[PDB]
């Protein structure tokens, strides 16, 4: 009775909303959670983490979209919209009493079926990894799974910091070395979309309050990371003060100052003009450093200071003393800078020393819009993640058309192995065509003479002869799409191998797992 | 008032509105069919197989499942027989246009083309899988009545049961010489006494006046009883017009009240039996046959409850119409004569159809195995926009025996595939077997249905399904 | 006793709970709460916990699954089975007027014999001889009915090869032995590894830590390691000695890890503390190639004794060679925001370490919850060599005894006579289930079968027929390899004789109390 | 008997509530249109196109429209 009643009409209530969710045609959609922040995104898994769900079956495709992040996390809210697709077919089985033993067997006879197709639908596989020419054919349908209003900016700056922001070798093997934080999100209102370049220097939020000198020129900063605060050495309890003669009164405040002088002072004798410091900075330091000019920083815990591990190379010291070149960085300049109209610290190298990082400007009028490119350079990570950690990522026709061919092979396999499960694997063979009808749906398409045309245009594999167009034939989504059905390499659209095999092979459980429950226990709170 | 349902929301509530209730009547197909309960306003309850009175009872808060009733009444009125294996097909169709609908944004008249084009291959299966039968053969007739009253136990009273409608069947017939054996059957009244037995009821060619003579020990024959369509008051008024008839020497008599004993001295000086009052709807029937002349015999018989009367004409013409007659069915208990009258009653549309289309329809869920089969084989030569609805049709045929094979409880898609091969490759006779469930051959075992019965049957269920289509808006609440 | 049928009629719903998630072809229920916990099993244990209970007599029948959760823990649907089955007799025969102890006492004759006939049901292995064959095929029914046959063709070598390491020639098996399992998030729930040396699961946590070692010395701590005026030069000096206690203890690892070798620093080391790491000493540890860690578990650290000889020290004040230990091989992987260390290579390790990789939390509970309780099922086996063969075929043979006596077990006539037709009835309802659960006919399967055994029985031939409920039909436990350890099955008819004599022998339900 | 409105409510709140009864409408025009359906509360109902057996049991609370 619960799969019957409960986990169909709750689970089919967010898949109507998923159906925009996936595509170029992508929509964006308001949530406000319960705290009354506003969320607005175009991601569907993006939505699943701050959404707050009831029903248990809806919960459980909510941490399948998590585990697709780490893997692939381009493109994968067909996830939920597979299986709602899934669902829909097996509730036409539900009503019939099929045994729920036959459909859990025919997702994974298809299973087994669907990856061994995959490894013929490879062509093309881009060895270089390090240019943009090359990379271009990657990077850029991988800019379709967001927002479409400009294509052309968001493709050159993930193409551009490939030699800024990814570590740059001769000839890196053996998992090269990649980080989510490689690539700093700095959101900052006003400017044109177009304003948005790579640079190759370190950009953090805060007024020096001080009588800061910047130097430009001769350049040659020394800059040091230190873990406590810059004072004298501090008791963590709480002391008590002992006076008995004048000596002790009057000589009470000159200890104090006296002995940060000389503490600070070794510092200054090393030549430096900045520091990286985690804690705060005490009242008596700002008021010597007035005289030598030495920068403070101001900037949150660690979480912050992880990206710093990277620019200036230097080991936190707690102790302050004459720090040794180990624990000292490099920075080219440092100067307060208006970018976005705002007066904030910027490190500008012109030709710098950094270690395997850079940063990205982001320059943008709403904020809200600048969430979804946070997004969209998680999705850059997710590109360069999908070529180094596997052999290689291949190439695979985009745009949805992948599983289309997938259709015609499947159902040959429900043909080709003659049984009961003959019927139910065909049920499952064309379950597929969801992911053309939600792209179309969005794509002010009618599916009804679209879709047919797509089948139309594959057919089996070609007409006689030796070569494959089907590869190169997909869903069109432009104002022409009305003529017929557009190619893909002309414009280069391509997939990867590992975003539709990391999918499927989880979707393939996920779809049995709501299924395999026969009634749900709940409890009140 | 509003009650106003717009976009997605108008066609979902009126599909769930006869999705429920075809759930609920899958448990009335075949002879293996379960028997429905009732809920009036009044407590009572009502158990029976007949899904007239189940769907009036039934108060749906859905107007649009009021239609199916009355959509139902019209099958009852042109064919109304064997409900039992009919009357479901009325909820088969609007529960597989579930499926797609709205998913694939189709509109609904895009739907109504496909749904008049389903009608125009649909009439050339139904005479296709047809084979005709001597219609003059009243043995034929006699295994067909037996059929559709399995569901009690009846068979072993079966011999006389067929045989009292059957012998009102070829009494009336002939409505035409020529262009098709149109009757009428409405005129024959089946009385129900509890008491007795079966045995007790007659019937045969003619004219039968259920009444009693002048005294129960008069003379039961007559040479040619030809027919002609306190005290003091009825003695002279009465007298006045049973002798009055006797002018043209008639020796049977008919009058609205009964015979005194002054009309006694000249009615009985005829040298005949004196015939008593008739009952009125008895007048009727012998208008329909005739002063009428060439009556062969009469004959009056004595029983406690009521009398008898038999007048046979026997020969109608000198051409002519068809005959009227009565019947009177006498039960062995209260109880028993009320239910076994629906099998009895339909009796008189069992051989009508036959009278209508003598060739014969294949029976017992071959007949829309039949229609799935050809519906599946149009679709794909048809292709364009129909493509999907079209073969949807073709499922809402095959779902049809999916509900017989419901009451045996097994798995339908073991039977439905050996379905697609011996039956369209085979013959047409090929079929599920009610009993065994299991697949027989319909002729050998017996089940068969005139071709009558799936034409104004799927003809009216295809055409029904037009108003379905036709849904936008809702609009009560105000008045009328 | 008009409140005698109470709590038999409430107490009859609660078969329905456990009664999908019997049998290798059940299903599963879904059992959520309101603090996050996603808990999809076929464990009673987890079912009966935070689900609210109508009737209180469901409290005993918790109570019973105590004692099967020590002998067997997987398998415990019957005991429920067999007292639903009881209630439907209950009020059936109870009615025609025979008194309800009567019926106990009937099941108390009924058990005594079912012992005696248990012996020669049984098969008696040998498990010196290690078969391989026996093991795969025990193993298999038991992952059939927790998980999918997915993780049952994977999981199959897996539980095989792990009871093959705890053995001796007088049979002694320690089931606290081997216990730790992985848990862990990588991959997918079916890429699950078996693993026969020791996983360690903490790595370091700074960048200079050593990324690949040989040989490595495991330095095992427990006490916190994390550390917590007339004039300001007072304050200097006690916050310059908060480090001095922690540097102390610094300079005597820097020496006593030079004492055997300090050459060439290629060979792995390893500091283990369970609270907080003072990040002064992480300075030491970079230069001198020491790994080290931050909130580390303890129990983990005993596992070193059973392979490599490690040994566990609390304090700093006893350091010894004994508790550096040994390793072949060290391959390290880095998982989420903690290294993963594994040790392979080992000499001769007595212990397998179960490393079990997955999606998310509710994947991983019910590969968890299978290895656990699929585990110290098969420990069991190899504990007593007689076994019972499974596939429910006892239950239906030892009805046929049952049903027929007359002469041989009598005694009183219709008193007892009520409890063995009813004792001879109530197992034939597992059979029922199985075939229910599998979606099929039970009664036709169980027609077949009972026409299988009037075959064999009057041809005077020993065979065992079982049910085979993949293609619904009969079979042989023996050919099939559907087998049952003894003390399973003996304890399972005790302990449901036990558990039903306290329902039955209920007179009243009472309300006393002050509301 | 009751109050009054004025101001540009009665340019708008007349007007937009004609609009929403006559977008109801619209879904009958052409031959490609639908029927609508008009119950009688005694259980049966007529569906009918011709506009103006529709707006005549049609509810309107607005004496504009």
């Amino acid at each position: 009775d619960g799969q019957i009643i409960k986990s169909i009409a709750a689970i089919r209530e967010l898949h109507q909303m998923c159906l925009t969710s996936m595509g170029p045609c992508g929509r964006n959609k308001i949530i406000v959670n319960h705290l009354g922040k506003i969320i607005i995104t175009n991601d569907a898994a993006t939505m699943l983490r701050e959404l707050d769900i009831v029903h248990p079956a809806v919960k459980v495709l909510v941490m399948a979209t998590e585990q697709q992040k780490i893997d692939m996390g381009d493109g994968t809210n067909l996830v939920m919209i597979l299986a709602g697709e899934l669902l829909n077919v097996s509730e036409k089985l539900i009503s019939m009493g099929l045994s729920a033993v036959e459909i859990i067997q025919g997702y994974n006879m298809a299973r087994k079926f669907t990856l061994k197709e995959l490894d013929e639908m490879v062509v093309g596989e881009i060895t270089d990894k390090n240019d943009k020419n090359e990379l271009l054919k990657m990077i850029k349908p991988v800019i379709s799974s967001k927002k479409y209003g400009s294509e052309d900016i968001l493709s050159e700056l993930v193409s551009e910091a490939v030699s800024h922001v990814l570590p740059v070798a001769q000839q890196a093997g053996e998992i090269p070395y990649f980080n989510v934080d490689s690539i700093r999100v700095v959101k900052i209102m006003g400017g044109s979309l177009s304003n948005s370049t790579v640079i190759k220097g370190m950009v953090f939020n805060r007024e020096p309050e001080g009588h800061v000198k910047s130097l430009s020129e001769d350049k040659k900063h020394k800059v040091a990371v230190f873990t406590c605060p810059l004072d004298i050495a501090n008791t963590e309890t709480k002391g008590t003060v002992l006076l008995h003669n004048a000596q002790e009164m009057l000589d009470f405040s000159k200890g104090e100052e006296k002995q940060i002088d000389a503490m600070m002072k070794e510092i200054a004798d090393m030549g430096v003009e900045c520091i990286v410091a985690g804690a705060g900075v005490g009242e008596l330091a700002l008021h010597y450093l007035n005289r030598y000019g030495i920068l403070v920083l101001k900037v949150p815990s660690k979480f912050e200071l992880r990206r710093l591990c990277r620019v200036c190379g230097a080991t936190p010291l707690p102790r302050l003393g004459a720090p040794t070149p180990e624990e000292l960085g490099l920075v080219e300049t440092v100067k307060t800078m208006e970018i976005g109209g705002d007066r904030v610290t910027v490190f500008k190298q012109e030709q710098g020393e950094i270690s395997r990082t850079s940063t990205i400007i982001l320059r943008g009028a709403t904020q809200n819009n600048l969430d979804d490119i946070e997004r969209a350079i998680d999705d850059g990570v997710a590109a360069v993640k999908g070529l180094m950690k596997p052999s290689g990522g291949k190439l695979l026709p985009g745009a949805g058309a992948t599983e289309i061919e997938l259709i015609s092979r499947i159902t040959k396999y429900g043909e080709r192995t003659p049984g009961l499960l003959q019927l139910a694997i065909k049920q499952f063979a064309v379950a597929f065509e969801v992911v053309p009808r939600t792209l179309a749906e969005t794509a002010g398409l009618d599916v009804n003479e679209v879709l047919p045309n797509l089948y139309a245009a594959h057919n089996v594999t070609e007409p006689g002869a030796v070569k494959t167009d089907h590869l190169y034939k997909g869903v069109d989504i432009d104002g022409e799409s009305d003529e017929g059905v557009k190619d893909i390499r002309e414009e280069n659209i391509y997939d990867m191998l590992a975003t539709k095999k990391f999918a499927i092979n989880v979707a393939t459980e996920a779809a049995t797992t709501v299924l395999s429950i026969d009634q749900i226990i709940m409890a009140k709170k | 008032s509003q009650e106003r349902t717009t976009g997605r929301q108008a066609q979902i509530s009126n599909i769930t509105a006869a999705k429920a209730v075809a759930d609920v009547i899958r448990t009335c197909l075949g002879p293996k069919a379960m028997l429905k309960m009732l809920l009036d306003p009044m407590g009572g309850l009502v158990l029976t197989n007949d899904g007239h009175a189940i769907l009036r009872e039934i108060d749906v808060a859905h107007p649009a499942a009021k239609s199916m009733l009355e959509l139902s009444r019209t099958q009852d009125e042109e064919v109304g027989d064997g409900t039992t294996t009919v009357i479901i097909l009325a909820g088969e169709i609007l529960a597989q246009c579930a499926p797609y609908l709205i998913e694939k944004n189709i509109h609904p008249v895009i739907i109504i083309q496909a749904l008049k084009k389903a009608l125009t291959d649909a009439l050339e299966v139904i005479k296709q899988v047809s084979k005709p039968v001597d219609v003059e053969n009243d043995a034929a007739m006699k295994k067909l009545i037996q059929a559709s009253i399995g569901t009690k136990y009846v068979i072993h009273w079966s011999e006389k049961m067929c045989e009292l409608a059957l012998d009102a069947v070829k009494t009336v017939r002939k409505d035409l010489g020529q262009t098709f054996e149109i009757d009428i059957k409405r005129y024959v009244r089946v009385e129900k006494i509890p008491g007795g037995d079966v045995l007790d009821s007659r019937v045969l060619k003619g004219v039968l006046l259920n009444k009693d003579v002048v005294h129960p020990k008069m003379s039961r024959h007559i040479e040619n009883p030809r027919v002609v369509l306190i005290l003091q008051i009825e003695e002279e008024q009465v007298q006045l017009m049973c002798e009055q008839i006797l002018a043209v020497r008639p020796t049977l008599v008919i009058t609205e009240k009964g015979v005194s004993d002054l009309a006694q001295h000249y009615l009985l000086k005829g040298g005949c039996s004196v015939l008593r009052r008739v009952k009125k709807s008895d007048n009727n029937r012998i208008a329909r046959v005739t002063v009428g002349t060439n009556c062969g015999l009469f004959k009056v018989e004595m029983i406690g409850d009521e009398y008898f009367s038999f007048l046979d004409n026997c020969k109608e013409p000198l051409s002519g119409l068809q005959k009227a007659c009565t019947i009177m069915l006498r039960g062995g208990s209260k109880d028993i004569l009320n239910e076994i009258d629906r099998n009895l009653q339909d009796a008189m549309a069992v051989a009508r159809n036959v009278m209508l289309s003598p060739s014969l329809s294949p029976g017992g869920g071959a007949t829309e195995m039949a229609v799935s089969v050809k519906l599946a084989e149009k679709a794909k030569q048809l292709e364009g926009i129909q493509q999907w609805p079209y073969q949807a049709v073709a499922d809402a045929m095959e779902c049809i025996p999916r509900t017989l094979i419901q009451n045996a409880g097994g798995d339908p898609i073991r039977l439905l595939s050996q379905l697609r091969a011996k039956h369209a490759q085979g013959n047409f006779t090929t079929g599920i077997d009610g009993d065994k469930g299991k697949i027989v051959d319909m002729v050998s075992y017996g089940i068969w249905e005139p071709e009558v019965i799936k034409q104004q049957s799927v003809k009216t269920a295809i055409e029904s399904a037009c108003l379905l289509l036709r849904v936008d808006d809702i609009v009560s609440g105000v008045r009328k | 006793d008009a409140a005698l049928k109470v709590n038999v009629t409430s107490a009859e719903g609660l078969q329905s709970v456990l009664e999908t998630n019997l049998g290798p072809k059940g299903t599963l229920k879904m059992l959520v709460d309101g603090a996050g916990n996603i808990k999809l099993t076929k464990d009673g244990k987890v079912l009966l916990t935070e689900m609210q209970i109508q009737s209180p007599t469901a409290v005993l029948i918790a109570r019973a699954a105590a004692a099967q959760d020590e002998i067997t823990g997987d398998g415990t649907t019957t005991v429920v089975c067999l007292v639903g089955e009881l209630l439907r007799q209950a009020h059936r025969f109870i009615q025609e007027g025979v008194h309800p102890r009567i019926i106990t006492d009937g099941f108390e004759i009924a058990r005594k014999e079912s012992m005696k006939f248990l012996d020669e049901f049984k098969i008696s292995k040998t498990n010196l001889s290690n078969d391989r064959e026996f093991l795969l095929q025990v193993a298999r029914s038991s992952l059939l009915t927790k998980v999918d046959a997915d993780l049952t063709e994977v999981l199959t070598p897996i539980v095989t090869d792990a009871v093959l390491s705890v053995y001796d020639a007088q049979a002694d098996n320690l089931d606290l032995h081997m216990v730790e399992i992985m848990q862990m998030q990588h991959l997918s729930p079916k890429d699950t590894t078996f693993i026969k040396g020791l996983v360690l699961d903490h790595g370091g946590r700074h960048p200079d830590m050593p990324t690949r070692v040989k040989n490595a010395y495991v330095l095992i701590l427990n006490v916190s390691l994390e550390y917590e005026y007339s004039s300001a030069d007072q304050r200097d000096k006690l916050a310059a000695s908060e480090r001095k206690f922690v540097d102390a203890k610094l300079k005597k690892i820097i020496d006593l890890k030079n004492e055997v070798c300090g050459m060439d620093p290629d060979k792995g080391f390893v500091i283990i503390n369970q609270k907080g790491i003072d990040p002064m000493s992480l300075d030491v540890f970079a230069k001198h190639n020491i790994l080290a860690l931050r909130r580390a578990k303890r129990r983990n650290m005993e596992r070193l004794q059973l392979v490599t000889g490690g040994e566990a020290q609390n304090s700093v004040e006893d350091l010894s060679p004994q508790i550096l230990g040994f390793s072949g091989l060290v391959y390290q992987e880095t998982i989420g925001e903690e290294k993963f260390t594994y040790v392979t290579e080992n000499t001769d390790p007595k212990s397998c370490t179960i490393l079990i990789k997955g999606s998310t939390h509710y994947a991983l509970a019910q590969t968890k919850d299978a290895v656990r309780d699929g585990l110290r099922a098969v420990a069991n086996v190899l504990k007593d060599k007689n076994i019972i063969p499974g596939a429910g075929a006892f239950y239906i043979a030892l009805s046929r005894y049952l049903r027929s006596a007359n002469m041989n077990k009598l005694g009183a006539k219709g008193k007892t006579k009520t409890g063995i037709e009813a004792f001879a009835e109530a197992l034939l309802v597992i059979p029922k289930t199985l075939v229910k659960n599998s979606g099929f006919d039970p009664l036709d399967v169980l027609a077949m079968v009972e026409d299988e055994l009037d075959d064999a029985q009057d041809s005077d031939e020993t065979r065992y027929v079982g049910v085979d409920l993949n293609i619904g039909d009969s079979c042989d436990p023996t050919i099939e390899g559907i087998w049952d350890s003894y003390r399973v099955l003996r304890n399972a008819i005790t302990g449901a004789t036990g558990i039903a004599s306290n329902l039955l022998l209920c007179d009243e339900l009472l309300r006393a109390g002050r509301s | 008997g009751g109050e009054k409105i004025s101001g540009d409510d009665i340019r708008n709140q007349n007007v937009l509530a004609t609009m929403a009864v006559a977008n109801v409408v619209k879904s009958s025009l052409g031959p490609v249109g639908l029927d609508k359906m008009l119950v009688d509360d005694i259980g049966d109902f007529t569906v009918t196109n011709d506009g103006a057996t529709i707006l005549s049991l049609l509810d309107v609370q607005h004496p504009a429209g």
